């Protein structure tokens, strides 16, 4: 019998490449661009992943629909993060291999806006330290941070999902020896970090849900990511979203 | 209404 983290572990999706021509040079509406239509590979692949969690297909199809269109952004800038604390400790951001948010590239005119709240989700984990282990059992809590106001059709499943998801945390944190008080202190700091990803997610989707508006900008949107933005805009205007807190 | 999301859900991976 694998460990549950184990089964976490083994479904992480492949690195996908942008397909960023760098013989042609920079621009934020061209980084922009290629950066919405991976956007859209990487959340058709957060589909796939979502789907092998242990627990996940158990819930109501319109449920697992809900938590993906929710989460969409909470898992794509956590899991960027997670990518862009792996590969430096500089203020990188490494959404592809291929394409890579440099120091330059930061100084392209309105590029600092949307990247410096990723760039604060990386920082934090360097900040935090968080291990792999740590990182995977809250980027599938990130999945599970949000519900409908009247909530889910699967709620009380949902409620055990999220709770074992909880307790996977705790052992992932046990697992870094430290006394009880240390534990009790990390474990406060990382469902502190996991709260704060939705201001993170409100300051991203602010700017996401404008320039997906304003058809004067001409910035394209993948079919995946057009869809999640077209159902999600009157969710937000309805109040129809209840944002799941550890903390007060 | 949501029909992509929905296709990736429903299929078979
Ligand atoms: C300057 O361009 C952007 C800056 C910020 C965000 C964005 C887009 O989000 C992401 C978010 C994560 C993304 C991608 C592409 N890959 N990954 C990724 C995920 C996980 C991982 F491990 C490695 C990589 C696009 C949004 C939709 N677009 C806007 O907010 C808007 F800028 F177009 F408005 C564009």
């Amino acid at each position: 019998t694998p460990t549950l983290v184990s089964l976490l572990e083994v479904i992480e999706p492949e690195v996908l490449y942008a397909g960023y021509d760098s013989s042609v040079p920079d621009s934020t509406w061209r980084i922009m661009t290629t950066l919405n239509m991976l956007g859209g590979r990487q959340m058709i692949a957060a589909v796939k992943w979502a789907k092998a969690i242990p627990g996940f297909r158990n819930l109501h199809l319109d449920d697992q629909m809900t938590l993906l269109q929710y989460s969409w952004m909470s898992l794509m800038a956590f899991a960027l993060g997670w990518r862009s604390y792996r590969q430096s400790s500089a203020n990188l951001l490494c959404f592809a291999p291929d394409l890579i948010i440099n120091e330059q590239r930061m100084t392209l005119p309105d590029m600092y806006d949307q990247c410096k709240h990723m760039l604060y989700v990386s920082s934090e984990l360097h900040r935090l330290q968080v291990s792999y282990e740590e990182y995977l059992c809250m980027k599938t809590l990130l999945l599970l941070s949000s519900v409908p106001k009247d909530g889910l059709k699967s709620q009380a499943l949902f409620d055990e999902i999220r709770m074992t998801y909880i307790k996977e945390l705790g052992k992932a944190i046990v697992k870094r020896e430290g006394n009880s008080s240390q534990n009790s202190q990390r474990f406060y700091q990382l469902t502190k970090l996991l709260d704060s990803m939705h201001e993170v997610v409100e300051n991203l989707l602010n700017y996401c849900f404008q320039t997906f508006l304003d058809k004067t900008m001409s910035i394209e949107f993948p079919e995946m990511l057009a869809e999640i933005i077209t159902n999600q805009i009157p969710k937000y205007s309805n109040g129809n979203i209840k944002k799941l807190l550890f903390h007060q | 209404e949501n029909a992509l999301l929905r296709y990736l859900l429903d299929k078979d991976d």
